[PDB]
């Protein structure tokens, strides 16, 4: 999930962009 | 600025800036 992928570990543009509408 | 640990309001603020007009969904619960 996003907190696991971007808080608990380092985020990426790819990940953030998967949550954009 | 996105390749770091982004938590809480810091993460929503990155989503707000990267996504723009597109908007996003923030689901912490998952
Ligand atoms: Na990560």
């Amino acid at each position: 999930g996003i907190v696991e992928q971007c808080c608990a570990s380092v985020c990426s543009l790819y990940q953030l962009e998967n949550y954009c509408n | 600025f996105v390749n770091q640990h982004l938590c809480g309001s810091h993460l929503v603020e990155a989503l707000y800036l990267v996504c723009g007009e597109r908007g996003f969904f923030y689901t912490p619960k998952a």
